[PDB]
RNA sequence: UUACGGCGGU
RNA sequence: UGCCCGGUAGCCCCGAAGGUAGAGCAGGGGAUUCCGAAUCCCCGUGUCCUUGGUUCGAUUCCGAGUCCGGGCACCA
RNA sequence: GCCCGGAUAGCUCAGUCGGUAGAGCAGGGGAUUCCGUAUCCCCGUGUCCUUGGUUCGAUUCCGAGUCCGGGCACCA
RNA sequence: UUGACUGGGGCGGUACACCUGUCAAACGGUAACGCAGGUGUCCUAAGGCGAGCUCAGGGAGGACAGAAACCUCCCGUGGAGCAGAAGGGCAAAAGCUCGCUUGAUCUUGAUUUUCAGUACGAAUACAGACCGUGAAAGCGGGGCCUCACGAUCCUUCUGACCUUUUGGGUUUUAAGCAGGAGGUGUCAGAAAAGUUACCACAGGGAUAACUGGCUUGUGGCGGCCAAGCGUUCAUAGCGACGUCGCUUUUUGAUCCUUCGAUGUCGGCUCUUCCUAUCAUUGUGAAGCAGAAUUCGCCAAGCGUUGGAUUGUUCACCCACU
RNA sequence: GGCCCGCGGCGGGUGUUGACGCGAUGUGAUUUCUGCCCAGUGCUCUGAAUGUCAAAGUGAAGAAAUUCAAUGAAGCGCGGGUAAACGGCGGGAGUAACUAUGACUCUCUUAAGGUAGCCAAAUGCCUCGUCAUCUAAUUAGUGACGCGCAUGAAUGGAUG
RNA sequence: GACCUGGGUAUAGGGGCGAAAGACUAAUCGAACCAUCUAGUAGCUGGUUCCCUCCGAAGUUUCCCUCAGGAUAGCUGGCGCUCUCGCCCACGCAGUUUUAUCCGGUAAAGCGAAUGAUUAGAGGUCUUGGGGCCGAAACGAUCUCAACCUAUUCUCAAACUUUAAAUGGGUAAGAAGCCCGGCUCGCUGGCGUGGAGCCGGGGUGGAAUGCGAGUGCCUAGUGGGCCACUUUUGGUAAGCAGAACUGGCGCUGCGGGAUGAACCGAACGCCGGGUUAAGGCGCCCGAUGCCGACGCUCAUCAGACCCCAGAAAAGGUGUU
RNA sequence: GUCUACGGCCAUACCACCCUGAACGCGCCCGAUCUCGUCUGAUCUCGGAAGCUAAGCAGGGUCGGGCCUGGUUAGUACUUGGAUGGGAGACCGCCUGGGAAUACCGGGUGCUGUAGGCU
């Protein structure tokens, strides 16, 4: 799967479509201080070991990559998420390709 | 077991018949359904926008809605102990006018100014339809011949 | 090999060999006219056929026996090149073998239960034949005997019938050489080419 | 520092 | 899950950081010896796992995107 | 008494690139030397298991039969 | 704590989620560890539109050039291609080449398929924006269609000049609202290694290890046909290639009875029965001179042993008969 | 101090003890031998040679909560040792003047490739192995043989 | 003698003690005994107490660490309610037919029609593959097998098909229908166009047969099924495994099949008379104790009545 | 009696060969300066009007091949329902109702819509 660098696209925050950046997302941080944490925090302290299920039986090979349009016009600066069907083997910039290749393996 | 598919028993029924391949007739789309009108589902195979499910093919159902290449049809479908009004978008390739009720259309017409005739006439046509009767005692007739003598013929391999 | 008794009357749906067996032997017949097969249209009238009475199969193997017991014994009377021997039904079912213990119940049990190809036979039905051979007529009553040692290798029953026609023909033998004569038919080796009075008229011109 | 062999009969 | 290393002639391995691709092995030849054996020498043998980047050209020099082999963490 | 790869010169064996049947032991003939040993070279010897199919092409591919060896082995 | 399905369980396998052809008995629906296969992808083009073109193949020609290069003409209903498994579809095309593009975007509902007529997923017809392409009609909100995927809780990012942060203000922070992703392949989704011959409990003939019953592949025993064997000569004795049965002394297939129990190998001991006859009685036939043998018939009256090895049934050997 | 008890105490046991002792294992008299492997699994040992590595403390940014960086105990990783520690002791190619085999040579896997002995053994599936002996007759017994399914050295080997 | 024993003493339950057998520890030991928590839990066994009347099942769908169980739909009962017929036309409905009109690819048939298999000869010739000769040599000249083509011919197909049934499936067979007049629209747009909607007016007897319907709530049991026609899958077959359609058994007695779950008749309140069905009528055993009809058959193993309980190929100058 | 433009139904319209074609039309044709497009004015695009029905096109023909339609095949093959029918079975016959397919034989071969011109 190959998506290229810039694509015009709906922004809702003017309601046009006009040329975004594209770049693939990366999960973030995992905060402390969160609800979900502050409670798994004070659940598993003391005695009583693991107390959630920690999932093992891992199936799938590959995730659903999602990308961030960041749009380019400048006083707007608005993201928002796209995602794709899923894939293996993600580029985002490389050599689009012509119909007239000598392939030679 | 049997995978429950889309499309799924259709080898020969959404196909084109035999030597009416190619491209559709034009008359197919210069059909005018309006709200009410009866209309029977025989799905193509050469259009895939459109086509009903394997349920509905060779079914008769209603327009009531109509919009630019589709018309949405009423249908019953036996489902296991109860039979269910089912709506169904279906595109115009796909349906045709139900001539099942064409030969009704004829029989209130020629029905109801035939009424008016026995008005001015005075008489008791009785325009109500019967059955096929027992036959009248009519008379046959064996004029200059003799009937002729047919016996079964033997066996011979 | 199992016996026949087990591969008999017509169960299964014909299950061919195809690109969804690939997996069956030969046949044991694989010549199936054995007389003289060069030989004209009148060089031997009538024919005989043996023909089946009921509805069953006739394994590919047990056609070689029956061929091969009529060939032998018409080359005794008629002599070696004087009649035309041709079995007519072509082993095309495939039988299965579902072979367990491969004494024990260690292989499975009824398991997985879909057999393996191990023969071919041929589906007969009422009335159809089986063998036909043609002769002088001269030769008549050898035809007969030749056919019944043949028939002790078949299973069920078969009767012998000495036809109404004009050799491996489908045209009467009564009226064959009164209509081979003028135009109507024209041989072409050991069958006959029959000519409508439909086509051009160029060929009609390229008869007479 | 390392230097091992040399068919048989004449 | 991010951190920390390593990737080559036909196989092991030299370096190497800004200036060339080298010990041994195997192959092919010579030389040495009266002759073999050992021995010496020479050839041929290389997108360094692959995409870029300043300086001054660039496998390296640089950390990045990649794949093979190994790290200690663990909430759907 | 079910399965996996093999059927080839006198033998034995690899390869039978979908395009020749070629190492090697045994015999033959030379050459070699004073004469022999060993040697070295040349000549012989292939239904390439049987039949059918797949291209100016099949022993070679595909799968049918026959054969030869080599093997899946529960609690009761 | 130690998955389930399962012609007992185990081993194997996935029939555990999904797709094509068949089964399937001409609407739909329809099973088996039934048949033949496929799936956990791949694609910024293989998506979108518009234009031009025609495919596999074959023939006849053309320097090398030959079965196979390229050029040209002719014929060519799809015999090719359309990413891939099949089926359906497709010719100024849905294929091949080229030119622009991002509609593979934003948002609300309705409907179909599975179905309980719930969900996800997939799909269809719209509607409202904003776009692309084309001269335009139009077509397009992914792949020509049928498959290609995933809840709550939690995490994370994004969105509005938003709500709540508890007596009132300001600011970080935290919680909400809306929708993308990080998974549950046992695929409507628990967080999981054995062993027990020291074992235990509740059960189960819904379920194996005996007998019995059905079946008779396999074993055993026969019949028919007769190319050959037998110096000659099919049939004295045999008998290939076939093909038709019987028997339940073998082995299997089955799972009907029995799990609140039918004492489970062999030997010993003893009785009776069957004939498919080894001997004995009476016979018939020989490739029956005698003798010795063989093949049949009425025939179960009467006999059918002694030991070495082995738990053996079986096997094998010695000796008598 | 070692090995242990113990809810607790610097409480108890060995201990009224001290290496000719106490504690923990293995093998099993005598005689005779105890081969080769430190890769794996343990065990052990070492140098601010060094990767990973928690609190507390240090520094920075901030209104603060907090965030970030640096630094680095044991452990693991790395390196050495150890098999009378658990264990392991297979293949493949060439090679002798008949064939056969391989004293010799070279490799892989993974460290090394079963030495001395012993055997159809209480350990050998095939198997009632083969040969000799014992019996009239032996799936028995004994003695030999030895690419031994799957013998073997303190898992002790062989004796007596 | 690492000897045997008395009494005293010490060790106490996840502990003791063991020359080791998981031995012994008060007839109890692979974790004692006693009391309690405690009437511990059980998708698994066994039991579950009066009568009569009326109605009456299900073993299937989907999901579940689901397969001995549940949730869900179906089948059931109870409670009603809304109404319709009471006295030239039924509101309505139907496991039915008719009248039309659609739909379909199975049986069959077909391959001298496509795809895929497949046998045989004939005719023709570009040829190469190989032979036969005129011959130094010459696609100068003359034949054969093959191959190729053409016209035929034998045999087939669950995953092939032009054609294509029978049974089947849908719809329609009027008043909610038909016709006319007008007016709203922001939809559509040469147009008093098109289409929807609204109002008003006019004419009801519109296939046969049968029948009272419509509607809501509450709801138990069930979630092992089994057999037979016919249709079919795996298997050599099976009182075998698994489907389709219908009827049965289970839940059901009775008459016949000697006997019996399912076969054939027929379904059941308590009796009297009459008649029958299936089946029978020598004697058990009611009924041929008819002056029944016509033939076939002799067996030293006769034969004798759906399912159903015994036989094949082959053979007989045995009789017809 | 035909044609052109646009169509409908999509072979009774196709395919092969052969004859005829008045008049208008449709075409072949003749040329690249602009519009445009190519290796190539062949195609496509553009300017023409000296020729020609040679081709396409239109009519007709062929004991034509296909296609369409009907006979035979055939009340055949199958099939709904039924029987205490036959047969060891495999299968068969009857009752009750429906009811095909090829070989073979014959007959056909475009029909029309709106707008416009020739005759
Ligand atoms: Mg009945
Ligand atoms: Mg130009
Ligand atoms: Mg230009
Ligand atoms: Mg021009
Ligand atoms: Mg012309
Ligand atoms: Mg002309
Ligand atoms: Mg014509
Ligand atoms: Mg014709
Ligand atoms: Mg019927
Ligand atoms: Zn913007």
């Amino acid at each position: 799967v190959n998506v290229p660098k810039t694509r015009r696209t709906f922004c809702k925050k003017c309601g046009k479509h006009q040329p975004h950046k594209v770049t693939q997302y990366k999960k973030g941080k995992d905060s402390l201080y969160a609800q979900g944490k502050r409670r798994y925090d004070r659940k598993q302290s003391g005695y009583g070991g693991q107390t959630k299920p920690i999932f093992r039986k891992k199936a799938k090979t590959t995730k659903k990559i999602v990308l961030r349009l960041e749009c380019v016009e400048p006083n707007c600066r608005s993201k928002r998420m796209l995602a794709i069907k899923r894939c293996k083997h993600f580029e985002l910039g490389g050599d689009k390709k012509r119909k007239g290749q000598v392939i030679q393996f | 077991t049997n995978t429950k598919g889309k499309r799924r028993g259709t080898r020969y029924m959404f196909s084109r018949p035999f030597r009416k391949h190619g491209v559709v007739p034009l008359a197919t789309y210069m059909r005018i359904y309006k709200k009410g009108d009866i209309v029977d589902i025989k799905g193509m195979g050469t259009v895939q926008k459109g086509m009903p499910h394997k349920c509905y093919h060779g079914k008769t159902g209603r327009v009531y809605n109509v919009t630019q290449h589709a018309v949405g049809i009423v249908v019953n479908k036996q489902v296991k102990g109860k039979i269910l009004a089912k709506r169904i978008n279906v595109r115009i390739e796909h349906i045709k006018h139900s001539k099942s009720r064409d030969s009704f259309l004829k029989r209130v017409k020629e029905n109801d100014q035939k009424k008016k005739e026995a008005k001015e006439k005075g008489t008791w046509v009785q325009l109500k339809r019967q059955p096929a009767p027992p036959r009248e005692a009519h008379f046959v007739r064996t004029n200059g011949k003799e009937p002729e003598l047919l016996e079964p013929i033997p066996y011979e391999f | 090999r199992r016996p026949a008794r087990c591969y008999r009357y017509c169960k299964n749906k014909p299950y061919p060999k195809s690109r969804f067996c690939r997996g069956v032997p030969d046949a044991k017949i694989r010549i199936f006219d054995l007389g003289r097969k060069k030989a004209k249209v009148d060089e031997f009238p009538l024919c005989g056929h043996m023909v089946s009475d009921e509805y069953e199969q006739l394994s590919s193997e047990a056609l070689e026996a029956a061929r091969i017991c009529a060939n032998k014994y018409m080359v005794k009377s008629c002599g070696k090149d004087g009649f035309h021997i041709r079995v007519r039904l072509h082993p095309f079912h495939v039988i299965r073998i579902n072979k367990m213990l491969s004494a024990d119940r260690l292989q499975t049990g009824m398991r997985g239960a879909f057999g393996k190809p191990q023969g071919t036979v041929a589906r007969v039905h009422i009335g159809q034949v089986i063998m036909s051979i043609r002769t002088k007529l001269q030769n008549k009553e050898h035809v007969i005997e030749a056919l019944r040692r043949a028939k002790f290798k078949f299973p069920g029953r078969q009767k012998i019938h000495i036809s109404k026609k004009w050799g491996f023909t489908k045209f009467n033998a009564d009226e064959f050489e009164d209509m081979v004569a003028e135009k109507r038919l024209i041989p072409d080796g050991c069958g006959v080419k029959y000519i409508p009075n439909r086509g051009p008229l160029d060929k009609w011109r390229a008869l007479h």
